[PDB]
């Protein structure tokens, strides 16, 4: 085999990877929509009286506070998780550093200028 | 990692934290009680932004991090270090959350109420724990010893507790704590080594000489006679090789370092030596059980790992007490972990599973009421 | 070598003829029939820039596929096409984590050979067993049967 | 003592978002539309929560992944 | 010529200016730090009226132009030469204006405040630069080395800096600069060659003998023994061919020229040799990290291109320090450009793109406040 075939396989991997990510994003959007429809159901204001609307609004405010409490707990969890992820990632960076600093070679002179200087008028396709 | 819903035994002893699951015979996560804080401010880019090291991560780097002791004499100085060491033990070694199993912690005898209320509040409000329990170390050590009678001498790092228990019975009135332990011995060795000629004034060297003491320092069988025979030293003085390579030569100082325990006058305190304080405690007990306390005395604490403590105790007590009865001193092997071991065997009983304190009753009652319920 | 050989095969026939002519020009009068450190430095002087000897060694080591310490035609194409940096512009860390996750579909922390093979099967291109083995080796360093995240990161050099 | 205040601030954070509501100056019809805006707030809230949840899941995988790295380069 | 908006890395090291774009592995524009000024006044018509030569244009003509060093020991003597060398590098080699990309300059450790404020003012007021940044050379050299621990020894042309960095932590208190380097070695070789018989007293010859030293002069593995065996020379003395053609014969002087670094008494200064000063610096550090500093010592500077420095350092440190531990000295290939290389890899990070200093904040704050912000 050759190396060009491996590069072609890798780039095909990348595009099929991106399409998969888009599909997963669409599935997550659909799951979010369905979960929203299940949890937060519409209201039924038809037939409610003056005091009944007041009681409904008070109940909605209580539900508002309950959901914010849940969200705040989940957000505290997410912040702890962010902190832990940062710590672990930096520890892994310190571990894996050692001798793996790379660079692209600079004596690799640009072909366009090199092609002009070597050929003159013969260089047309390159 | 754990398939049994059992309490995590975390002995937060002064100087060494020993954490492990219940049922085990030894703590898996053993690390010193120290907190390393970045001293300077670096312009470097890429290193961990973590602003608070702990445990082995701090032990590995003691030249850059200023070292602070999270516990002093027994009273908790800084609570941030407390939250750091528990959060670390939970989410870096054990790899388990406290929201799935209980936690049997061990605290020292005669501690402040602020300490207890603070740790309980951090373990209930902040962390979601189904149930907590505070336990005295002496009872668990006597459990691990496999007896019900004797006086437990627990010598930690900054405090020393003498606790008499006869017929499995506690005596809260006789428990007397004295802040003489490994730190004051490290300070005495440091000042006498400064008098020898090698002067240092930083904490990293203090921990190094503490380790040197743990490895080499022993107790003398006859102080003055060893002084006389060491005046002309030959095999009495030893040449230790520092982990860095500097050749240190230490002679008599070794067996004169723990001697400060027997002669607190060296540190200019009117307090009596550990042996004399224990003897006075025995007089404070009743005469009927005094012989049993003589025959069942038990020891605990890492400081007891020095060779020659049992014989010194026997000669001193024989010189103080009559020499007509029998005064046998028993020291169980691996006594230091024995306390923790007790915790393990204490967390497997179903009755103990019925003596835990759940969140809801604590929340309504409040921390102070919880203090009344325990004792 | 991967991006290099890809660019080489992407060359046209007329370009490769000019490359062969330039090779004959560089080895004009040589004694090994190839471009060694001596001949490469001679060409660099003929151009203008001066190359470090250790740099000449490291460059010849980055273009050879045989092991001669000299640059032949098959390596002349690589040495004359390496100018464009194809493996640059590394994907964001979040994108790399996404790549590892979707390659680790069963949620385990390791890209077993089964996942790599089904991925190659899904891509649609005719996957050769040699390609599978070479990619498996390129990823799985310790050769334990799976590509962890560090080995996967190693799999991103020469890839874009 | 600042940690106790930290827990108090946690409860105080929740207290800050809630504000007194007035149902006396509103009529029958307006209250209905106002109820709807309260409802949308609910909706909004859960959405962010959901997001967090999904991120949490993702983040957990990250953790797992990270752990493996320290178990492969030690 | 450049299609990426990235900072221009211009290392203005004493003796050699190395300028190039970020991302490259070596500086493209490398020229000595010298300024040639027309000595006489010519009645000729047609020649360039340019009153200030620089770089290769001055190197090509050293007989007509009186040579002045734009940097001495570290302190900037003349600022006109500074403006000349930057304006030249900008509008004669790189062919790019500073109004389109940043500029990451590298300055020596422990430099005057006047130097920093002056260069920053010339880079902000006169030239329109979107952002500037001053960086110490030792950190970038340690970056290029690919480590975070060790003591960097940077020996430029007129100054030598010893900078210890352990675990990435800079130590601004231990950095000690000493003005012993290539110029004092050139002066020593010149006076000893005048002692040999070939006497010169002009700067062009001084630069020529400097080049001769760079090409031939090496460090001795045993000074006195080489002196004894060179007393009766055969292969120890070499005959060099001057670029002009005069046949010079140089024997032992070679490996006695850099020896002045190890024995500053030759130049009548109480300062200690580079090795002894580094050793004293190691004692000034803490003991815990001293072994790591022994195992990770790094070198930088063009003066380190001589053959035989690593072995001499190893024998001298082994003779000074104990011979029980392991003291490996590591010298990365092409160390001289490594510093510049670091600059390149430091200018590609997005975070570093966030740590630049824009014009407006500097203008309101003023230069002194900018000094506080950096450190
Ligand atoms: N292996 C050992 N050898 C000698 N001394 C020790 C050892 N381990 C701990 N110590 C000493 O014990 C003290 C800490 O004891 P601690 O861990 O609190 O005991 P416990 O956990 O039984 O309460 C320190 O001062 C330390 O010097
Ligand atoms: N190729 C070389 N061989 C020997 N010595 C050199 C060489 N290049 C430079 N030097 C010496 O180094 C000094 C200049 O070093 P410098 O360019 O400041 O190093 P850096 O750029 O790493 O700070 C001069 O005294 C010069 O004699
Ligand atoms: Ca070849
Ligand atoms: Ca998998
Ligand atoms: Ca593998
Ligand atoms: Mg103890
Ligand atoms: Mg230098």
């Amino acid at each position: 085999i050759s190396a060009s075939r491996k590069l072609q396989l890798k780039t095909l991997l990348l595009q099929i990877a991106k399409q998969e990510l888009e599909r997963e994003a669409e599935e997550r959007r659909g799951e979010k929509g369905r979960a929203l429809s299940t949890r937060c159901q519409p209201l039924e204001l038809a037939g409610l009286g003056f005091a009944e609307l007041q009681d409904l609004c008070r109940q909605l405010h209580a539900r508002v506070d309950k959901v914010d409490e849940e969200r705040y707990d989940i957000e505290a969890k997410v912040t702890k998780n962010i902190t832990e992820i940062a710590d672990l990632t930096q520890k892994i960076f310190d571990l894996r550093g050692k001798f793996k600093r790379p660079t692209l070679r600079r004596v690799r002179i640009s072909a366009d200028a090199m092609m002009q200087a070597l050929l003159g008028a013969r260089a047309k396709e390159s | 990692d754990e398939d049994e819903t059992t309490a995590l035994v975390c002995d937060n002893g002064s100087g060494l934290v020993k954490a492990g699951f219940a049922g085990d015979d030894a703590p898996r996560a053993v690390f010193p009680s120290i907190v390393g804080r970045p001293r300077h401010q670096g312009v470097m880019v890429g290193m961990g932004q973590k602003d608070s090291y702990v445990g082995d991560e701090a032990q590995s780097k003691r030249g850059i991090l200023t070292l602070k002791y999270p516990i002093e004499h027994g009273i908790i100085t800084n609570w941030d270090d407390m939250e750091k060491i528990w959060h670390h033990t939970f989410y870096n070694e054990l790899r388990v959350a406290p929201e799935e199993h209980p936690t049997l912690l061990t605290e020292a005898p005669l501690n402040p109420k602020a300490n207890r209320e603070k740790m309980t509040q951090i373990m209930f409000e902040t962390f979601n724990v189904p149930a907590m329990y505070v336990a005295i170390q002496a009872v668990l050590s006597l459990y691990a010893s496999g007896r019900t009678t004797g006086i437990v001498l627990d010598s930690g790092d900054g405090v020393t507790h003498n606790v008499p228990i006869y017929e499995g019975y506690a005596l809260p009135h006789a428990i007397m704590r004295l802040d003489l332990a490994g730190r004051d011995l490290t300070d005495y060795l440091m000042k006498i080594l400064t008098e020898r000629g090698y002067s240092f004034v930083t904490t990293a060297e203090r921990e190094i000489v503490r380790d040197i003491k743990e490895k080499l320092c022993y107790v003398a069988l006859d102080f003055e006679n060893e002084m006389a025979t060491a005046a002309s030293s030959s095999s009495l003085e030893k040449s230790y090789e520092l982990p860095d390579g500097q050749v240190i030569t230490i002679g008599n100082e070794r067996f004169r370092c723990p001697e400060t325990l027997f002669q607190p006058s060296f540190i200019g305190m009117e307090s009596a030596g550990i042996h004399e304080t224990t003897y006075n405690s025995i007089m404070k007990c009743d005469i009927d059980i005094r012989k049993d306390l003589y025959a069942n005395n038990v020891m605990s604490g890492g400081t007891t790992m020095y060779p020659g403590i049992a014989d010194r105790m026997q000669k001193e007590i024989t010189a103080l007490a009559p020499s007509t009865m029998k005064i046998k001193i028993i020291a169980p092997p691996e006594r230091k972990y024995s306390v923790w071991i007790g915790g393990s065997i204490l967390a497997s009983l179903s009755t103990f599973q019925q003596m835990w304190i759940t969140k809801q009753e604590y929340d309504e009652a409040g921390p102070s009421i919880v203090h009344r319920k325990c004792f | 070598d991967d991006i290099y050989k890809a660019a080489v095969e992407q060359l046209t026939e007329e370009q490769k003829n000019e490359f062969k002519a330039a090779f004959d020009i560089f080895v004009l009068g040589a004694e090994d029939g190839c471009i060694s450190t001596k001949e490469l430095g001679k060409v660099m002087r003929m151009l203008g820039q001066n190359p470090t000897p250790e740099e000449l060694q490291e460059m010849i080591d980055e273009v050879d596929e045989d092991g001669s310490g000299t640059v032949d035609f098959d390596e002349f194409l690589v040495m004359m096409v390496r100018c464009m940096k194809d493996d640059s512009k590394g994907k964001s860390e979040e994108e790399l984590s996404d790549l590892f996750r979707m390659f680790d579909k069963n949620a385990d922390g390791y890209i077993d050979l089964d996942e790599l093979k089904i991925m190659l099967q899904a891509t649609g291109e005719t996957i050769t067993e040699d390609d599978i083995e070479e990619l498996m080796k390129d990823g799985d360093k310790n050769n334990d049967g799976r590509i962890d995240y560090d080995e996967f990161l190693e799999f991103m050099k020469g890839v874009e | 003592g600042k940690r106790q205040t930290e827990r108090e601030k946690k409860k105080k954070i929740l207290a800050e978002r809630r504000k007194v509501l007035a149902i006396d100056h509103l009529n029958e019809d307006q209250l209905r539309e106002k109820a709807k805006e309260l409802w949308q707030s609910i909706y909004n809230l859960e959405a962010e929560k959901f997001d967090l949840q999904e991120k949490f899941k993702q983040q957990k995988y990250e953790i797992n992944v990270l752990r493996n790295r320290i178990n492969d380069n030690q």
